[PDB]
């Protein structure tokens, strides 16, 4: 709740945008962790 | 055997003129206040029935499908992904006696129970 | 001037700090919403009253405590980016998070018991 | 007329009996509607129609369908992606801006 | 991650 | 007293709450005796752990002479002043729920 | 619980389950308890 | 034994039969992404468009390209 309400409120369709680049980010950086561990 | 009670003992006696100002509610206003009641009552349940069938609706679709019979042929992307991804094996780690147990591997992915 | 130019794609004039001062000192901006990360950011939009119309300006805000007297001194109406509304939209997209994983994990295994065996290959 | 009586009475029961099943009936009804649609010869008509407009279809988007599958992202917004990206971060140093990439 | 981290560092009060 | 339907509510900023308390605080240096009476209300949230939509804060519900209602959204505790308190936080943006509750006690001098 | 889905809701749940059905299993314990 | 596993190659070992099977498996789980992506995003209001579209194959030829290198 308060993630998604302080990006909310911070910074139309602008807050749509933001939520989907923070969805986007945090999945990439899941994948990339399991990834490069999985590569030793 | 019982006792009685007066009925002017019993209830209370105000005429609702003797009351501050905005004390009594008129109808308009009454009607508003069950209409927030009744949607505070279903308030919840609605939301969390609407972000299940977003799901249930991305289900029925998948499920629409049903396979592949529709679906030409693609050569960007072969069934086979040894195929897309150019492996095969080398020189080393390569033992004679490798092919028996892996029979028993298809063995047990074709569903043949035999083993 | 305005006459001598072709009219480009509307974008947000910039004050300094004093034209606001003294344009909100004359009636003239009619709304203010603030923003920037430390919130020291305006976008003030004006009324059509003033010289040039409705515009849409922006204003860098160093720390001054009369501007809030001052604003809400001569009727301006200061704002904040969220309705109800939005705040009820956020709500619902938690929620899809929050179901989104048993679904993920009923539709594997509805997949995994398809192919297997209830439309397998043909021989 | 007591045993059409006892007929009656089963009669209405079965009235009831058909009733308190009839929104499983139904959906099973739509159900069996939903896949007669799909075993005719009408479909497989449909099916055969799609197959040559695929066809056809396919052969006047080769270009197409090559940069859509291997040359939009891999060598168009990657590497723009990828650069801005590095540029953002990374302090503004000389080794760091320009040197290391 | 880095765009988003001065709307983001509210949560903990700092700048 | 019921909680109102905040969709279909108009709103208020918290700068006017601030100020229209302010005009009501005899102690301030912004006083007027020529206000017309306010009845708030401020709800807090039960639903908050059990249950989507629930928010955090305070909600004022500020009813006026005309009859007419509106509210306020106090979530965002602005900046931590003490009670005896009479300055503005430097920004319209830094009003929260202690600015409110520093001018409430205030008043009742 | 359907609001908020989690797993400690599943685990209480099957245990009060087995509490109300097959809690009886510990009557099947001495049922077995016969052999022994 | 577990020792002829243990001391040879992989993926000879393995058959293909299993990576049929899970890459059938993931195409069938995640086909329906790009008309969900587009369903949802939809609610000068159609520039918009082509940019869903886009977004919709990029993002679904990058959920297939993630499997194939993991
Ligand atoms: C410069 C970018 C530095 C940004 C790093 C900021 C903090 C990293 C938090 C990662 C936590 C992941 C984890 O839980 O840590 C665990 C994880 C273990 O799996 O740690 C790892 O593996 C770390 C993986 C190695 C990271 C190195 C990649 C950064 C540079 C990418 C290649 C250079 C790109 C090409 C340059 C192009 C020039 C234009």
């Amino acid at each position: 709740s308060a993630i998604i309400k302080s990006i909310n409120n911070k910074t139309s369709s602008e807050k749509e945008t933001m939520q989907l680049l923070l969805m986007s980010s945090s999945i990439l950086l899941h994948l990339c962790a399991i990834i490069s561990l999985v590569s030793i | 055997r019982r006792e009685a009670i007066p009925a002017e003992l019993l209830l209370v006696k105000e005429d609702p003129s003797k009351l501050p100002a905005g004390v009594l509610q008129t109808r308009e206003q009454l009607k508003q206040a069950q209409r927030d009641i009744n949607w505070a009552g279903k308030r919840e349940q609605v939301f969390a029935a609407v972000a299940a069938g977003w799901h249930l609706a991305s289900f029925a679709l998948n499920l629409a499908f049903w396979g592949v019979e529709g679906m030409p042929p693609d050569r960007y992307w072969p069934t086979s992904p040894r195929i897309r991804l150019q492996i095969r094996p080398g020189r080393y780690g390569n033992m004679d006696g490798g092919q028996r147990v892996y029979m028993d591997y298809l063995a047990r992915s074709e569903g043949v129970p035999l083993n | 001037s305005v006459k001598t130019a072709w009219r480009t794609q509307e974008v947000l004039r910039e004050l300094s700090y004093t034209q606001l001062w003294a344009l909100v000192g004359e009636g003239h901006v009619a709304r203010v919403r603030f923003y920037g990360p430390e919130k020291n950011k305006v976008m003030a939009t004006t009324r059509a009253s003033a010289p040039g119309g409705e515009r849409l300006c922006k204003v860098v805000l160093p720390p001054d405590p009369e501007l809030l007297d001052h604003l809400v001194s001569n009727g301006v109406v200061v704002d904040t980016g969220v309705t109800e509304d939005d705040r009820l939209r956020a709500s619902l997209l938690v929620q899809m998070l929050r179901y989104t994983v048993p679904f993920m994990v009923i539709s594997g295994l509805f997949w995994m018991i398809h192919t297997w065996i209830l439309d397998p290959l043909p021989n | 007329p007591l045993t059409r009586a006892v007929l009656a009475v089963v009669r209405v029961r079965e009235l009831l009996r058909a009733l308190l099943l009839l929104p499983f009936s139904a959906v099973g009804g739509a159900v069996a509607a939903w896949q007669g649609l799909f075993n005719s010869q009408r479909y497989e008509n449909f099916l055969m129609s799609e197959g040559e407009r695929i066809w056809a279809w396919r052969n006047r988007s080769e270009n197409e369908r090559w940069f859509w599958e291997v040359f939009a992202w891999d060598r168009l917004i990657f590497p723009i992606l990828v650069i801005v990206a590095w540029e953002y971060l990374v302090p503004n140093h000389l080794v760091w801006a320009v040197l290391a990439p | 991650l880095a765009l988003l981290t001065p709307t983001l560092l509210t949560l903990t009060g700092q700048s | 007293e019921v909680e109102p339907d905040w969709r279909s509510l108009p709103a208020m900023s918290p700068a006017e709450l601030y100020a229209g308390l302010r005009a009501r605080n005899w102690t301030s240096a912004h006083y007027d005796p020529a206000a017309e009476p306010w009845r708030l209300q401020v709800f807090s949230c039960d639903y908050k752990h059990t249950g989507v939509t629930g928010w955090p804060g305070y909600r004022v519900v500020v009813t006026s002479r005309g009859g007419r209602r509106r509210w306020v959204d106090l979530a965002e505790e602005g900046e931590l002043v003490q009670l005896t308190e009479q300055a503005p936080p430097a920004s319209p943006a830094d009003i929260g729920y202690s600015h409110v509750f520093a001018q409430l006690y205030q008043a009742y001098e | 619980f359907l609001m908020q889905p989690s797993w400690d809701a599943v685990t209480g749940a099957i245990r009060w389950g087995l509490e109300r059905s097959g809690l009886p299993e510990l009557r099947a314990l001495r049922d077995s308890l016969l052999p022994e | 034994g577990f020792l002829v596993e243990w001391s040879s190659d992989f993926i000879t070992i393995i058959p293909e039969n299993v990576d049929i099977y899970i890459w059938n498996v993931f195409s069938k789980i995640y086909r329906t992404i790009p008309l969900s992506f587009i369903s949802t995003t939809l609610g000068q209001k159609m520039v918009a468009f082509p940019i869903l579209l886009s977004l919709s194959h990029l993002l679904h030829r990058r959920i297939l390209y993630l499997f194939d290198t993991l």
